[PDB]
């Protein structure tokens, strides 16, 4: 039982979640687009949606790598790290 | 205790707390509707005392905030079941075979699978090719005599692959 | 709050309250940067010699190889005979067993001084 | 090939030349260099080390050992064998250890004390014994089919 | 007779053929798991017979031939009895595993190392039915640490994950433990009554019935995890799904208390060894009880729940009613194998989250597994009046109407009321809640392997507790005469139980925040003693053994006594004769002082 | 017999004059014949023991020992290739050579008629050893190994002969029949203790008991496959059946004297299973085994029970077979990795797949399989030093438990949890390694089904 | 802070690479493998049957102390099959 995943629709996934949270927007939402840069918004709640992706995906991302993501791109990569789909 | 540099930060140690007081809230809390009340009170009691410049003060209350945390635990925290001490690490090892293996099977067994083989050759090659010069002469030429870190700088001139590629790029998929 | 949480030598104190990672002076700073210049260049040393595509036999890790020896052959040298250790050892070799031979003695000056009597339960004891 | 020097005769005396070449050898830090000391327990000249690294080490690190804990280069504990994950659990413990055995002994106390006051106290109910027909069971019990036939009989109430 | 033997030789042997026809396959195999599920049916169907000709006939009979050491005064041969118990028990193991293999064709599906894995399952099972057969002791010693091995392997069999070999190792220390009390046991019968063989043994009953109870008491609590033995069980739980359904349902579970009720004429008297019997499992009935609420790992609490029905199955042996605790083993046994199975389902469909924590909203989702946990956890404590009324709630029946301890009794009511309570909260926390799992749904349970399976044990739950208690004959007097709140006190603790748990749901709807108790602490940290024990215990050994035998006894203390003080003796000795500096002068006065030593100090002429 | 003796004189020049790659198949053929030849023996009945000649006799104590002798022969003489595949042929030939004459003497100390004759043929055995252990070690101290074993076996072994010659110039000739009928007890003076403390010493230190076991591991961390398997199996059961032999006489002031050889024994058990729960060096764990197989066997021969007899000779078999068997399994894992350690070889359910079904095997074999004939000994032993004790039994299970635990530590850590992925230079499981495992472990089974013949001369 | 951009070269690097490995052990040649080259139930139920069937009669019964039953049980309203004589039945029960 593993329905093995899609680059496409897990970046998907992840601008969904992140398009559910309040403080941004769905105006200008996008992949490569960084948090301190343009958005502004706190780190602490910038590791409250590392959180969110955590309980979507059901595994922790250590705190080495909790620092440097600060971007939806390297969030699909370092899960397509963990998971490892590519087709 | 980390690869790269030698202590965290001060924020970095506030937000690693941060993490476990979300963590162990959330195997305290079910019902997830009380537990995002309780969520957004942490989130306000980090608020609370935020924004202050001092560093004793600052260091003072995160050590009591520690001990108060550390009454506040709790015992059996609902960890992933990916997670060291979990319910998979490594489920699945039974099937988790190396890759330096498989060179030697029967060349019968060759003749089963002629495609991977030849293309796991010609991998071969290429390891064996971008080998020494250049990325020998990046690890013993491009760092200090001490090297104070355990990460590297990748093959970012010219040619070939990033040094030190072959047993963190071929590793075996973690699910069979 | 809380009664600080005492450690033990079975139950290890946390990290969270060290107190030792709060006055981190430039010396500890500067100490936290040489252990991890040892580090780097264990795994630096480690990472070429491992990665070789020519290589084929193992690693030959210098540290177990001392740790065994150690802990083998090198334990008579270095000995000298304390009294403390002396003492130590005549009570840790010759105490349980002159205590299991003093219960010997109980149980079978008992048992030959019962069937010496006759007053034994052989009503059948066949298998001794 | 193996050098004498990778072995360890001889203690920690002097100050001076022993350390220097224990941090030579064990690939440490001067002051991270701890001999036991010599007490005549053998022992050589090993590190001591903070002697839990096991609930220590957390695993995160990503180091080369994965079920050891080690880096390929480490003092190895003189006492590793009872440290490893499957042997001993050196965790930190969520509340305490005295009050955990204290309070584990005063339980086990309190269940045997009642026990014993149970063994004192037996149940019993307003039931009285089995009337069997035949001098209790006699024949059908140990039997002496000719030695001693006894009278002995019950009344109905 | 001949048919009677011969179909109970077949149901023996039948069990013997796949082994050994995959050691001689030398090909490919594809159908060997529906080989294996072909053959335990045939086993039932042949094992079905003798429990109907024995009912109708009686008849109670042994076997035994291939004898071996015929050396003293005794003999023992390959040997086993036919009797009611012994005979009946089989088909209900045979039955159960062959739903474990159907649900081990689900639950291990895509994973190809199956054939081993059927192989040491069969295996487990023909040891096991060998240990229930036998009389022979020796033989039950087989079977015993025959289990226990077979057991180790099971838990252990996802190598790597250091929780499967740490559990493997537990379980076959706590099993080791089990060993000397069973071997206690043997000692004493070999050496008073001449062979280990019930038929002498129960022929020639002395009084003297302490030391061999004493080893029966320690191989039991070996066996079935009881006070201070129970931690390998939770540990034991930590292995693979239906790996631990038949590991801890019918099979390695009930074996120690089965050779409690197999000895039943020896433990007629000693009425110290029966207070100690129910003294005990009232002991682990609540220690398991108390330990069993706060716990979210759902198959911890189905372990929690089947030592408390061991816990009172030590009771009706302490009580003289072996025949309840037996009828007990049975409906125990298709119940927690049904929930084990449907349990399993439900991780196993939702992608092995297996905790309470992130668990809730399963009513309607998948409705099959939700009527079938609800048929469980209703039917665990005897909603009345059902299969599961009819064991346990009999044995309270003989346990309140008996010259009992007058604790042990308030053991069971506490410890029953708390695994009502922990039923209704292990219902509401995994049907009824709000849904909590991620997204990326897999929420499925089509299967005809597991429909059937879940399915045929649930109509067994239904009915087979009923046939079996009614067709039996009464071997003991039934009580039947209670008073007002004897007969009803058991419909009156569940009845309470359901409203507390009730109230303890209200307030878990609550926003309180609620403080950690401290009962709370003792609750969830096991009791304290997995933590307690295994970190005092392995810190003796491993400490005296470095210290004491290392680097104290043996190596270097018995290198410095024998061979250093001879060696440096003869050393010391030689660098003081052989270091005489050549001269002349020296020698021939030591040539003088010969001759005067020899004449005037020792004389040689007088 | 000396149809058994006179083809193993002539299976020395075999070796000789024969030449290159021909050597091998002959010697390896011919010695399984001798095997199949000796299969041959087992004629013993009833009343007496098979005897023949001035020279010959043999017990049904005997007969299994030299049974097993001859049939752990080829199967070593196969198992001590590739450390001297690329050795000198005439090397290669002194080696096997120096085998076959170690057989001889195995089989002339086995069928002795006097106990002189059993004494010359006992150091006899003790000489090539050395020889083996020294000239092919394979680690630097194979010097002091075979200092302390030579020194240990001789001066221990030496009042023995003093004691022999006394008490053949004090009651006839010193054969074991008319020894058997000559025997009478000679009651607590000061000198008889003195005796039976010379002859009980000597075999003893033979054993060895826990006072003097120094010897043993060094001889086995430190000496090739096959001195290592002939020493622990052959060597060591054949100290336990010269007690068993010598033990007919002197029985009226055992129960005086008898007492502190237990003591040392039980208490040295016990110890044993705990030194060896903890050390690396996975060689040295069978050698830890050993010890403590062998003080439950000394344990075994001094309560004087025909029960204890037979579960001694029954463990001494097993455990023969036992630790040759995981002899020759540390032998391929060091043939595997240059470490001999414990925690460096990791991993291998993985890879070598079938190489887990025999450590498996063999963990419980020494695990007390539960019909095995290690079992069979264990419980024997047990159920005898019960009747002599009503509290030794606490020691027995204690050392029940360790054993189970030991024997379990050493399977899972070597092959079970994370291969360590740095090694890469395994090959893979090969036919011989499997051939001398299957050699092993079926006559262990064939024995576990019908174990009438193991069973010693008090059947 | 976040990534030093050595790491994201050095690591978009190992994404080229590592997605080339894993797609690279996806095989479909259309072939992966390649080989060069009711009388069950019948045997499997009736074959022991016969063969313990046939070893219980004859030289296990011929071996004397072999199986033997625990006897069956007769009432005072029973007779025997063999002999044949009927039990004369219990007296009068009244007041039930
Ligand atoms: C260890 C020493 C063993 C010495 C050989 C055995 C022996 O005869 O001991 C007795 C010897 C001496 O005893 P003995 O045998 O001379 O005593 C005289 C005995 N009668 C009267 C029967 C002749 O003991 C020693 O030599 C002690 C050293
Ligand atoms: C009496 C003599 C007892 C001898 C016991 C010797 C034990 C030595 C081996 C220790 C060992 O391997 O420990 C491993 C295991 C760890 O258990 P735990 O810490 O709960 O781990 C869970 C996940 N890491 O820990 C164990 O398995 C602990 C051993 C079981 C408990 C032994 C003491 C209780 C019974 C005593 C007799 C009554
Ligand atoms: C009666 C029962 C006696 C039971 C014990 C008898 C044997 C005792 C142990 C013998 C072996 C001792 C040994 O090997 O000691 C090592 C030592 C050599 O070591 P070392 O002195 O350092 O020499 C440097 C070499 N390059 O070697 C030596 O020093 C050897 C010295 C001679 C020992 C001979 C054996 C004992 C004789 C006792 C006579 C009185």
């Amino acid at each position: 039982d593993a329905p093995p995943l899609t680059l496409e629709g897990i970046k998907d996934r992840v601008l969904y979640v992140l398009k559910l949270y309040d403080k941004i927007d769905p105006e200008k939402l996008s992949v490569n687009s960084h948090f301190m840069k343009d958005l502004g918004l706190d780190s602490l709640d910038q590791v409250e949606i590392i959180m969110a992706m955590e309980d979507e995906f059901g595994f922790e991302i250590p705190d080495i790598d909790a620092e440097k993501l600060m971007c939806p791109q390297e969030i699909v990569d370092y899960i397509a790290d963990k998971k490892d789909v590519y087709e | 205790f980390l690869p790269s540099a030698a202590y965290l930060t001060h924020q970095q140690k506030v937000l690693q707390l941060y993490k476990r007081a979300l963590r162990h809230l959330e195997s305290r809390c079910v019902h997830r509707d009380k537990y995002r009340y309780f969520a957004c009170l942490l989130r306000a009691r980090f608020d609370e005392h935020k924004n202050e410049k001092d560093m004793v003060k600052a260091t003072q209350l995160l050590r009591e905030a520690e001990k108060e945390f550390w009454h506040g635990q709790h015992p059996q925290p609902y960890i992933f079941p990916e997670s060291p001490g979990g319910t998979s690490y490594e489920r699945y090892e039974c099937y988790k075979v190396p890759e330096w293996c498989l060179d030697d099977w029967h060349p019968s067994e060759k003749a089963m699978y002629p495609d991977y083989f030849a293309k796991r050759e010609q991998w071969k090659k290429l390891r064996r090719e971008s080998w020494e010069r250049e990325v020998k002469q990046l690890q013993e030429e491009t760092p200090v005599g001490g090297p104070r870190t355990e990460a590297l700088p990748p093959a970012r001139k010219q040619g070939d692959l990033p040094p030190l590629w072959w047993h963190i790029v071929t590793r075996p998929r973690e699910r069979p | 709050s809380f009664p600080k949480y005492e450690p033990s030598r079975l139950a290890s104190l946390p990290t969270t309250l060290d107190p030792a990672e709060y006055d981190i002076s430039s010396e500890t700073r500067k100490a936290q940067a040489e252990r991890l210049a040892i580090r780097s260049r264990l795994k630096r040393e480690y990472q070429l010699q491992y990665n070789d595509p020519s290589r084929r036999g193992v690693v030959e890790d210098p540290a177990l190889i001392r740790w065994t020896c150690a802990r083998s052959a090198n334990v008579y040298p270095n000995f000298r005979p304390n009294t403390k250790t002396s003492l130590l050892g005549a009570l840790f070799g010759i105490g349980p067993l002159i205590f299991w031979y003093y219960v010997f003695k109980t149980d079978r000056d008992r048992k030959e001084k019962l069937i010496q009597e006759g007053k034994l339960d052989r009503t059948f004891n066949i298998s001794y | 090939s193996h050098i004498t020097k990778d072995m360890l005769p001889g203690p920690y005396p002097k100050t001076p030349e022993e350390r220097a070449a224990a941090a030579k050898k064990y690939n440490m830090r001067v002051e991270d260099y701890e001999p036991y000391p010599d007490d005549g327990m053998g022992y050589g000249d090993y590190p001591k080390l903070p002697d839990r690294s096991q609930q220590e080490r957390d695993p995160w690190y990503d180091w080369d050992h994965p079920d050891l804990r080690l880096n390929w280069g480490e003092p190895m504990h003189w006492d590793l064998d009872m440290y490893i994950r499957n042997r001993v659990d050196t965790s930190p413990t969520p509340v305490n250890w005295n009050l955990m055995c204290k309070h584990l002994f005063g339980f086990v106390a309190f269940m045997l004390f009642m026990f014993w006051v149970g063994e004192t106290y037996p149940t019993y109910q307003p039931v009285g014994p089995k009337q069997y027909p035949y001098n209790n069971l006699y024949l059908e019990r140990g039997g002496d089919p000719n030695k001693e036939p006894e009278p002995v009989v019950h009344y109905e109430i | 007779m001949n048919l009677f033997s011969s179909l109970t030789l077949v149901t023996l042997i039948l069990l013997t053929m796949p082994i050994a026809a995959i050691n001689f396959n030398t090909h490919k195999f594809t159908n060997y798991p529906l080989y294996v599920k072909t053959t335990i049916s045939c086993a039932f169907i042949t094992s079905m017979i003798p429990t109907m000709m024995f009912i109708h006939t009686g008849q109670e009979m042994i076997i035994s031939n291939w004898h071996w050491l015929t050396i003293q005064t005794l003999k023992l041969s390959l040997s086993f009895k036919m009797d009611f118990f012994s005979m009946m028990f089989v088909p209900v193991a045979l039955f159960v595993t062959w739903s474990i293999m159907e649900f081990s064709m689900w639950y291990m599906h895509s994973d190809p190392n199956i054939n081993q894995f059927f192989k040491y399952l069969l295996l487990f099972l023909i040891t096991m039915l060998i240990l229930v057969t036998a009389n022979n002791l020796f033989q039950l010693f087989i079977g015993w640490e025959g289990v226990g091995i077979m057991s180790f392997l099971l838990i252990g069999w996802w190598y790597g994950r250091t929780d499967a070999n740490t559990a493997a190792l537990q379980a076959i220390l706590y099993n080791r433990i089990g060993d000397i009390g069973f071997i206690l046991a043997m000692a004493w019968f070999l050496i008073n009554l001449n062979t280990w063989d019930l038929q002498q043994i129960f022929m020639l009953n002395p009084n003297d019935s302490n030391l061999p109870l004493m080893g029966l008491i320690l191989a039991a609590t070996g066996k079935s995890a009881q006070f201070g033995l129970h931690p390998w069980l939770p540990s034991a739980m930590e292995g693979p799904t239906p790996v631990s359904a038949l590991l801890h349902s019918s099979t390695m579970v009930v074996a120690g208390i089965f050779l409690l009720i197999r000895f039943y004429p020896l433990t007629e008297n000693n009425k110290f060894g029966q207070s100690i019997m129910l003294c005990l499992g009232a002991m682990t009935t609540l220690f398991t009880a108390m330990c069993a609420l706060t716990q979210n790992d759902i198959k911890k609490i189905i372990a929690f729940s089947t030592s408390s029905q061991l816990g009172l199955m030590m009771v009706t042996i302490g009580i003289n009613q072996p025949h309840l605790a037996f009828l007990h083993i049975c409906t125990h046994a298709f119940f927690k194998a049904m929930l084990f199975m449907c349990s399993g389902s439900i991780i196993h469909s939702l992608n092995d989250e297996q905790d309470i924590r992130k668990m809730g909203g399963l009513f309607k989702a998948m409705p099959f597994t939700t009527t079938a946990l609800i048929i469980g956890s209703l039917a665990l404590t005897g909603m009345p009046f059902l299969t599961g009324f009819y064991s346990k709630d009999l044995i309270i029946e003989s346990a309140n109407t008996s010259y009992t301890n007058a604790w042990a009794l308030l053991m069971t009511l506490v410890a029953t009321s708390f695994t009502a309570i922990y039923s209704t909260r292990i219902i509401f926390f995994a049907l009824l809640g709000q849904p909590r799992f991620p997204t990326l749904i897999n929420i499925n349970e089509n299967n005809p392997f597991l429909i059937n399976s879940i399915k045929r044990l649930l109509i067994g739950s239904l009915f087979a507790g009923f046939i079996i208690s009614n067709n039996i004959p009464p071997m003991t007097i039934p009580q039947m005469t209670m008073p007002h709140y004897l007969k009803m006190t058991a419909l009156t603790v569940t009845i309470l139980g359901f409203i507390l748990a009730l109230e303890i749901s209200n307030t878990t709807h609550y926003l309180k925040f609620n403080y950690p108790s401290n009962t709370f602490k003792f609750s969830n940290l096991l009791g304290y003693y997995p933590t307690i024990m295994h970190r005092l215990t392995p810190y003796m050994n491993l400490t005296m053994s470095q210290k004491s035998a290392s680097s104290l006894l043996d190596l270097i203390w018995l290198e410095t006594i024998l061979p250093k003080t001879i060696s440096l003796a003869q050393m010391k000795m030689s660098t003081t004769i052989t270091s005489q500096k050549g001269l002349i002068k020296l020698y021939f006065l030591s040539f003088l002082i010969t001759i005067l030593i020899s004449t005037t100090l020792l004389n040689f002429h007088e | 017999m000396l149809k058994y003796i006179i083809p193993t004189m002539m299976l020395m020049p075999l070796t000789w004059l024969s030449k290159n790659s021909m050597i091998w198949i002959n010697t390896t053929l011919h010695s399984l014949l001798i095997s199949l030849t000796s299969l041959l023996l087992l004629n013993q009945f009833g009343d007496n023991s098979l005897n023949f000649s001035l020279t010959f006799f043999s017990d049904s104590l005997s007969t299994p020992l030299l049974i097993l002798t001859m049939w752990l022969l080829p199967l070593m003489l196969m198992a001590s290739q590739h450390h001297l595949s690329k050795e000198n042929l005439a090397r290669k030939k002194l080696f096997i050579s120096m085998l076959i004459l170690l057989q001889l003497f195995l089989i002339m100390t086995f069928t002795a008629t006097e106990l002189i004759f059993f004494y010359i043929m006992f150091e006899a055995t003790l000489v090539p050893t050395l020889i083996i252990i020294t000239r092919w070690g394979n680690q630097t101290e194979r010097l002091n190994a075979g200092l302390y074993f030579l020194f240990y076996t001789l001066a221990g072994s030496l009042p023995l002969l003093v004691a022999l010659i006394y008490i053949q110039n004090t009651m006839g000739s010193l054969n074991f029949l008319i020894l058997q009928y000559w025997v009478q007890p000679m009651p607590n003076s000061w000198s008889n203790t003195f005796m039976w403390l010379a002859c009980m010493m000597a075999f003893m230190v033979k054993m060895p008991l826990y006072g003097l076991h120094l010897w043993l591991p060094k001889a086995h961390v430190e000496a090739p496959i096959a001195g290592s398997m002939v020493l622990a199996a052959i060597l060591l059961k054949l100290g336990g059946y010269g007690m068993m032999r010598i033990t007919l006489l002197l029985n009226p002031i055992t129960d005086f004297m008898a007492y502190p050889f237990i003591m040392l024994s039980l208490w040295g058990m016990i110890m044993t299973s705990s030194i060896c729960l903890r050390q690396t060096d996975l060689k040295s764990l069978i050698a830890y085994s050993s010890v403590s197989h062998m003080a439950l066997v000394i344990v075994a021969i001094l309560i004087q029970t025909p029960w204890s007899y037979m579960g001694a000779t029954a463990l001494m078999i097993a455990h023969g077979l036992t630790s040759s068997m995981l002899f020759c399994l540390a032998n391929s894992n060091y043939e595997r990795v240059h470490s001999r350690t414990m925690i460096l070889a990791r991993g291998l359910q993985t890879l070598l797949p079938l190489m887990a079904a025999w450590w498996l095997l063999a963990s419980l074999t020494n695990l007390a399989l539960p019909p095995s004939i290690n079992l069979i000994g264990e419980l024997f032993v047990v159920m005898s030093t019960f009747s002599w004790s009503n509290i030794t039994i606490i020691l027995m299970g204690l050392n029940m438990v360790i054993t189970a635990l030991y024997s379990l530590y050493m399977l899972i850590t070597t092959q079970r949890g994370k291969h360590t992925h740095h090694i890469n230079n395994i090959l893979p499981s090969f036919t011989r390694e499997n051939a001398l495992m299957s050699l092993h472990m079926l006559p262990l089974l064939l024995l576990s089904l019908n174990p009438k013949i193991i069973l010693g001369p008090l059947y | 802070s976040g990534y030093t951009p050595d790491e994201k070269l050095r690591l978009q690097q190992l994404r080229e690479l590592r997605r080339r490995w894993l797609k690279d052990q996806e095989l479909s040649p259309r072939e992966p493998v390649l080989p060069p080259r009711s009388i069950f139930a019948f045997t499997h139920v009736l074959i022991p049957v016969w063969i313990i069937h046939y070893y219980l009669k004859y030289h296990v019964t011929t071996k004397p102390y072999t199986i033997v039953e625990k006897k069956p049980r007769i009432f005072p309203g029973d007779t025997i099959l063999e002999t044949g004589e009927v039990i004369p039945p219990m007296k009068e029960f009244p007041d039930q």
